[PDB]
């Protein structure tokens, strides 16, 4: 039993965790891979996403070579605080969580040649800038960049453990996305330049496409039904002024409620989205159908409708409005054309 | 006698290496687990998680801690847990968890003469479970707790439920406002990652949603508005202001019923069972209003120029008084039989 | 080996309780700031979030060393071993350094004793906003920092040549505001424990108009235009014009509460409140216009009031818009 | 100066804070009392409540006897971490805070015979299971159970410092309840069973009655006024079809909004509360008024109302509906009777 | 220079006992306190608390820390406060608080040659005040901050305000969007508990709520709706649809106004001053709708059968044109004089 205690004591005896391996002699090379155990929700309001990972790092440290009856020491994560580890931080990382239940969710493994494996379980919240002009038919590439905070590229360089595509792996059942699809990930690396030197940065982009199904049910269908409802008043007789006024006013006010309730999901951006343009055109169609009736009412001479027992000699009775007859065709046709142009504009692109 | 206990405990921790597991370099250490579930609450469909409070006990043997001459089980101050090796147990689907710390850290250490350690923790964990809401609110959910060792593979540690199916207690006393726990299941398997194979214990609960809340909130208001829209069929064709106002408002009221329901649910890209009903009830109120516009158009549009007859508005109204109640009951018959 | 010996020699006899030059001269600290992003502006709480790389440089003669190595590039381990200034942000509502995966701090010591200390910070900084011109308002949100305990006779801060740097503004989380420019100033603030050198950065921000045009101005304008449809409807249609008149007022009531939902409950009249209130007067007057017309024709020139209202109401709303937008976009 | 330093050093010399006082000789008896500085708000939605307490514990430790210039050593809280303290925890607690602003809010006092007094300021958020069948006229007994976490009743027992009723004291001004009245507290002691032995539990039940004032103003009164409003249409002439229809439909729409919005602050329980029953009957009265008019409208022979000039014998005019005349009495009477039964049922529980 | 200072400061801490207060076993140590208020924010009626940022300074003399030969006040690194005795000050009504920690712990220790210690902390505290909202929004609240020693009684410690009335500064520079701080005052007293008598310092503010926000959001919308319900008095009695639609809409509008205000306040059981106005405006618009029903019933219900006349339909309308504006003015006259 004491054989392994003497090995660990010898490893730390004279060890200086203030100094990186190979300091003053070479560049510390850190191998890195990420296992995404879950891809958490994307927050449109905060323009950020959550991701739970096993952040694996590996590097060589000749000070920790040993000879014993084992080739790998699978040690308690208490040991990792006694040795030098990379100071990796996420460049676009917001408040992230290191899991501590029931113990620090870290593992340290030392092989006999000095190679270290150091993985931790993190909940990472990272900024994802979004261009919501195509919402809800938008797509995003949410980045995840990390690298050393303190060591320039002449001291610490990061590389992927395997081929870059295979170095970030997402669990099959880990998708915690509700209104997005994970199309895939792009893995790259580069150099970031600051006022304090040049730093290696490792980049992963997750490609997310919003799923439009929720917004078809809650926004597009009520908008389409409201526009269809507003064109119903074209078929009523021109003498039903209270009836055709309620049609126009109710549908205009309904589109007002829909428009205000539509942006409650989004951050309060200052540009118009694809949903705003659809609602605006739906507002124009609904508003014009009420304006159409006002023009019809302006040319209505008699306040009584046809009594049902008299032939109109084309007392006297008002005729069916030509504006009403033309609106029965023009309004459905123009709204049908708008839908064709709107959906082909955004679904194709 | 108390001096003898102090000396014995000091002897155990002298030369003890907390960095090394029991039987380091030898056979894996077997860890037995028990859970006493204090409560389950905050089962959130919005956040796709549930909160679980439990007494979590681990049961392993450390031969370095065997002591003789004391016919007692030493319960020690929980701060001694920081001087002993404990398993690096973690929960994979854990989103946010903490060990309670009032008045002190809710932690138990109880040594036994042969070296057995009982390690108990009072834990509140918010674990993730993705819910299939396609049949919501007539849905059953399955939410799990995945217990695993982080740094030790199956070569170093083995998990098992101590007591078999009696390892987890207190499930039958759990009261959720919106769910009833149909059953709970204990699973022990191995999970392989790039760093090796790890023992895993899985505790899963099958949750059935109570529908009594949603009858009062969504279904009954929707049914009554749909029935309300049929009142138009008993009003004369020439009362355009009355029938349009009745038809328009019920269509508007259906949206008001839907928006409140929408605000309390996550952004779900598919149609739920509750969505099918609301969209079904919206069609009925929309068609009932479209029925009058057709009736108004026949009398006033096609009148002067000269399945129901489609030329007598009274026939269409009387046809509507039967078909609309009959079809809506037929829709309810098919809907409730498919989701129950 | 040799670096270990140098590090041990520096910390032998070092007392990190004492500021350098404790009884000789004030410690001069040069500060740099790189803005990673200016986060959202929270008008309701009157605060904004900013993510910065905060760099400090001073001289500690106790950290001099002679060797071929010209600078010691170190991680956060030695940050708590040497003396560090107690810099704090005076208008910070809530701030937090970063600790994933390790403390995001940097320490570099040169052979002449110069110390470079850098750390990553996220700060919720207080910013009192004057919303009188809202939503056409402009602000200069400050960010003040100084020493907590060391007065001007012990610690002096000094901006470098490249004081504040801002990166790609397009990645920032300024949804409703555009970053216009920054200024960095220096001043001495007198408190009860002494005089302290306070360094400030002011970030000029202009509110983008597009959201509130879509959210409030267009809906409120359309309801006003909606109320004018009544003027072309026959005066004999009493239920039609009364329902049209009263529902616009009901809608204008709903729009009024929505407009202020994004603001703190300030008790003065913003430019948004003025527009909404005048739009309330227009929809209110249209219903009163028909009530007067109905009373003087049925419940009995005044009879021709509809013809006047067809011109007067659209012209007065156009005139008000001309005055409203000119005054709040180019005037004070 | 040095006199009291030498006393504290002697006490802690050879002191093992891992061992409870009397371990292997007797049972550690802990006297407990609670001073409630504020009974905080009750959360119906989370079925919890907040309480702020001075939690006081007292036990004997023969290892801490001393003789000196003073009979009681009033020490700062950092001495408490040097000695053995009970591992008390709250069985129904959820997320409790031991305040430490500006220092740990704990006091430790050692008397010359070894008696220790150890109090701490705590904010406990505890579970209070609720039965909401009688809501908003319900009453609850919120429990506050605590005891040792690790030590069984053969090692540590708890007792109240004074008479059990007088060992939980609520401050006169300490009430943060908004919609509840604290009617008193019952204090008891017991034994609980677990998988690790038998433990002493000290229990306090806080008896809270909900104050109905808010729900009368916001739910009951608007419901009663809507029902009264829906019956106003019975006094309108049967020829005012658009007018009386608007009465019926609007009141139903208002009742739908009231019914949906009345459970916002409650947990989504599967049963019906007393408020839900009241709204259901109010909905039925409102719904039946529109059904009543539709029946009245079905027997309206003529589309024109009385002209105000022609005598009505007993052109021709419709007569006042007999269904309306009976509704002008039956509907107000049945709603008054329902209110008498409804309020006598729940205000007497 | 620096060698002597380091020698002196090391000498102070050598043999220092942090477990014993200054003058332990002797007279009480007098602790003076100054507060510089940075800001006040989040005055929440929903949560019944306010959030306060301040610089909290404590002044006391510890003769164990007296030093000579150095004509300087030694400002030491704030970590030395962990090695020194400091008062165990706490805030009794403090729900949640923290010491700021960027870039370091916002803490200051300054020694003086005679042994005096200046100990400053930058604290943001959410302190509870229970607000009486019976006059809301015309209410005037009083929120305090109790400052007490936890473990030290008046035999061991004494509190006082350093500078008397000038001990608290920055109150005149506070900008609350909803309130104006009319007055603040400082109180020193003792409080008796079951464990002893403890010194308490109390700082209280008197907050008068501003009314201008509620004029635009609640009062003006209610007045305009109440006035527009009087329009039906000038409409012909024959127009039943017009006057019912005008009457119903205003009653519905009044509810919508009340719901918007209802959702941003706690669930207090009493009637607030804003509720009295909204109930009053509801009664006025309800009676206006009931006025037409009386007018409608007189003409049609009793017409064939065959102070206002009560038999002339047009007389009732003329009467309502005068009484409703007059009574509402009388209601506003009484309501505003009682609350302003
Ligand atoms: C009321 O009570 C509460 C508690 O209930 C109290 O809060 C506590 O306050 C104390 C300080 O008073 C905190 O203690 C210090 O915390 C420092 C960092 O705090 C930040 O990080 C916290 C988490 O840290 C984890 O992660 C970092 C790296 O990311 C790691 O360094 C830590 O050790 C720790 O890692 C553990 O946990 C993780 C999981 O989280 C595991 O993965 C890991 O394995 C390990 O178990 C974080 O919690 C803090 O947030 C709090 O505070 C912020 C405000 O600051 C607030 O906004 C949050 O809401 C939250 O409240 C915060 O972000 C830490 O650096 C200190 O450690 C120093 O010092 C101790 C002294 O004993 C020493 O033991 C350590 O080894 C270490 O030594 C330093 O480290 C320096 C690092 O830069 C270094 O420069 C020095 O050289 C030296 O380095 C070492 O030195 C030793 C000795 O020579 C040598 O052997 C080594 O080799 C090496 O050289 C210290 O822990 C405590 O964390 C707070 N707890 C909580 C829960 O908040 C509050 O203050 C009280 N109020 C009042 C008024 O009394
Ligand atoms: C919620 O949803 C989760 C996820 O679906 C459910 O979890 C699953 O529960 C079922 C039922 O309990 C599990 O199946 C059982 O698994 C155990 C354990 O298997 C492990 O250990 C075995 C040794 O004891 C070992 O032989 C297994 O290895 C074999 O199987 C794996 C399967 O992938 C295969 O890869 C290997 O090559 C081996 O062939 C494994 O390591 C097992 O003992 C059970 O066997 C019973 O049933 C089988 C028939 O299915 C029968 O042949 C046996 O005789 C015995 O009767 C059974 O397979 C499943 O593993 C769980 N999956 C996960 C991911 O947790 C959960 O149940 C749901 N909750 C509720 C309440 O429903
Ligand atoms: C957005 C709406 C814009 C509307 C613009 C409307 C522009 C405009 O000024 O239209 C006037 C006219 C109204 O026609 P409409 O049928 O509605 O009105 C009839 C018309 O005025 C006849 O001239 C009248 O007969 P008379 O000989 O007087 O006795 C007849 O009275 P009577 O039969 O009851 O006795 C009226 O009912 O409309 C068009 O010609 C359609 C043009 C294309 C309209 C295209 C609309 C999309
Ligand atoms: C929800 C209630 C449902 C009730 C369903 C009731 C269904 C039912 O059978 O109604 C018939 C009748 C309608 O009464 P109502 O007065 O509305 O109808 C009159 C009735 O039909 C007369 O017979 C007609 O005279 P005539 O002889 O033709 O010349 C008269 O014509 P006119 O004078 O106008 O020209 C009609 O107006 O109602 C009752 O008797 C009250 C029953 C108890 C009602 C109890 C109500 C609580
Ligand atoms: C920030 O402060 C620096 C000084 O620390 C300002 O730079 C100075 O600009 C004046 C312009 O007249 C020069 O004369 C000085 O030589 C500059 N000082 C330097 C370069 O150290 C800088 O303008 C400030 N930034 C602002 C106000 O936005
Ligand atoms: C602004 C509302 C306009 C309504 C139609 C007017 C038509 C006038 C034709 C002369
Ligand atoms: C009290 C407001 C009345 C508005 C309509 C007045 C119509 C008649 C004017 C003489
Ligand atoms: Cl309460």
């Amino acid at each position: 039993t004491t054989v392994f205690t003497r090995i660990l004591d010898r490893l730390l005896d004279g060890y200086d965790n203030r100094l990186r391996p190979g300091l003053g002699e070479r560049v510390t090379e850190v191998k890195t891979d990420i296992f995404v155990t879950s891809f958490g929700p994307v927050s449109d309001h905060d323009m950020e996403y959550t991701i739970d990972v096993f952040f694996r790092q590996s590097w060589k440290d000749e000070r920790l070579k040993f000879k014993g009856p084992m080739t790998v020491l699978r040690l308690n994560n208490l040991m990792a605080s006694k040795i030098w580890t990379p100071d990796t931080f996420f460049h676009n990382g917001k408040k992230s969580v290191a899991h501590n239940m029931t113990m620090p969710n870290k593992l340290l493994r030392i092989t006999e040649d000095g190679t270290l494996l150091y993985t931790m379980r993190l909940t990472v919240r990272a900024e994802c800038p979004m261009h919501l002009e195509d919402f809800p038919m938008d797509a995003h590439a949410c980045p995840l960049k990390f690298g050393s905070y303190a060591y320039t590229r002449a001291e610490v360089v990061y590389e992927w453990t395997r081929e870059p595509a295979r170095s970030v792996v997402v669990a099959e059942d880990g998708s915690r996305l509700n209104q997005y699809d994970l199309l895939g990930q792009t893995v790259d690396s580069g150099i970031v330049q600051s006022s304090t030197g040049e730093y290696v940065v490792m980049t992963t982009h997750f490609h997310l496409k919003r799923k439009i199904g929720y917004f078809v049910i809650q926004t597009y269908l009520p908008c389409i039904m409201t526009v269809i409802l507003s064109q119903v008043s074209f078929w009523l007789n021109r003498e039903s002024v209270p009836a055709r006024t309620v049609f126009g006013v109710t549908t205009v006010l309904t589109m007002t409620t829909l428009s205000i309730s539509a942006r409650n999901s989004l951050p309060k951006v200052a540009y118009a989205t694809a949903m705003d343009w659809f609602i605006a055109v739906c507002y124009a169609f609904v508003f014009s159908a009420l304006i159409e009736f006002a023009t019809v009412n302006y040319f209505t001479k008699r306040g009584y409708a046809w009594d049902g027992k008299s032939v109109v000699p084309e007392k006297t009775f008002n005729s069916v409005s030509k504006i009403d007859r033309l609106s029965r065709i023009a309004f459905p046709l123009l709204f049908g054309i708008f839908n064709l142009v709107y959906w082909a504009t955004y679904l194709n692109r | 006698n108390m001096s003898f206990v102090k000396e014995t405990v000091d002897k155990l921790l002298k030369g003890y290496d907390i960095r090394l597991r029991p039987d380091f370099g030898g056979p894996p250490v077997c860890v037995g687990m028990n859970i006493d579930i204090a409560s389950i609450d905050m089962v959130s469909e919005v956040n796709m998680d549930y909160t679980l409070t439990m007494y979590f006990q681990q049961y392993w043997r450390d031969k370095r801690l065997a002591y003789s001459g004391i016919p007692l089980n030493l319960t020690l101050d929980n701060r001694v847990a920081d001087q002993l090796w404990v398993p690096d147990t973690y929960f994979l689907n854990d989103k946010k968890s903490f060990v309670h710390g009032v008045t002190v850290k809710n932690r138990m250490i109880r040594l036994h003469p042969d070296g057995t350690v009982l390690y108990g923790l009072r834990i509140t964990t918010t674990a993730a479970c993705m819910m299939d809401l396609r049949r919501y609110p007539l849905d059953e959910q399955n939410c799990t707790l995945e217990i695993e060792s982080y740094g030790y593979t199956t070569d170093d540690i083995e998990f098992y439920w101590r007591g078999g199916d009696k390892a987890v207690t207190g499930v039958e006393r759990i009261e959720l406002p919106q769910f009833s726990i149909v059953e709970h299941r204990l699973v022990s398997r191995n999970v392989v990652f790039a760093t090796g194979a790890y023992p895993r214990l899985s505790l899963s609960f099958r949750l059935k949603r109570n529908i009594g809340y949603f009858i009062l909130q969504t279904y009954m208001p929707s049914i009554l508005i749909t029935i309300l829209s049929w009142v138009s069929f008993w009003i004369n064709y020439d009362a355009s202001a009355a029938r349009v106002a009745l038809g328009i408002t019920t269509v508007l009221t259906m949206t008001t019923i839907n928006t409140h329901l929408r605000e309390t649910l996550p952004k779900i890209p598919y149609v739920k069972a509750i969505d099918m009903y609301l969209m079904g009830c919206f069609v009925f109120v929309f068609l009932a209003l479209l029925e009058y516009a057709f009736v108004n158009y026949i009398f006033f549009g096609r009148g002067p120029q000269r399945i129901p007859d489609l030329t007598d508005v009274n026939a269409i109204d009387r046809w509507s008084r039967i078909v609309f109640p009959f079809t809506f009951s037929l829709f309810n018959l098919v809907y409730w039989l498919y989701y129950v | 080996g040799d670096v270990t010996v140098i590090l041990n020699n520096l910390l032998e006899g070092y007392d990190n309780k004492l500021r350098p030059d404790i009884g000789v001269k004030p410690t001069l600290i040069h500060t740099d700031m790189y803005v990673n992003s200016i986060g959202p502006v929270n008008a309701i709480n009157m605060e904004y979030t900013i993510d910065i790389f905060f760099a400090q440089t001073w001289y500690d003669r106790r950290l001099k060393f002679n060797s071929t190595i010209k600078v010691l590039r170190l991680n956060s381990n030695m940050v708590g071993k040497i003396w560090i200034p107690d810099t704090f942000f005076r208008n910070s509502k809530k701030a937090d350094a970063h600790w994933i995966t390790t403390p995001n701090r940097m320490l570099r010591i040169w052979n002449d004793g110069r110390v470079l200390y850098t750390l990553r910070l996220t700060i919720d900084a207080e910013c009192q906003l004057q919303l009188h011109n809202f939503p056409m308002d402009e602000h200069s949100c400050p960010l003040e920092f100084s020493s907590y305990g060391y007065p001007r006779e012990e610690i002096v801060y000094q901006w470098k040549r490249s004081s504040v740097e801002v990166g790609d503004t397009r990645s920032w989380r300024l949804y409703q505001f555009s970053f216009v420019g920054l200024r960095n100033t220096t001043e001495v603030v007198k408190t009860t424990s002494g005089d302290y050198v306070v360094m400030s950065v002011y970030f000029d921000l202009s509110r983008r108009m597009g959201y509130f045009t879509i959210q409030t101005y267009i809906p409120c304008t359309l309801i006003v235009v909606l109320s004018w449809v009544s003027f072309w409807i026959n005066k004999d249609a009493v239920p039609a014009r009364t329902s049209l008149g009263i529902t616009t007022v009901l809608t204008m009531t709903t729009l009024s509460t929505i407009a202020r939902k994004s603001l703190p409950k300030v008790s003065y009249v913003t430019a948004m409140d003025l527009f909404v209130s005048v739009c309330f007067i227009f929809v209110f007057s249209a219903l009163v216009e028909y009530g007067t017309l109905h009373y003087f024709v049925s419940n009995r020139r005044i009879a021709k009031m509809d013809s006047y209202a067809r011109i007067f109401f659209p012209t007065a709303f156009c005139l008000f818009n001309l005055v409203y937008w000119v005054s709040y976009l180019y005037l004070g």
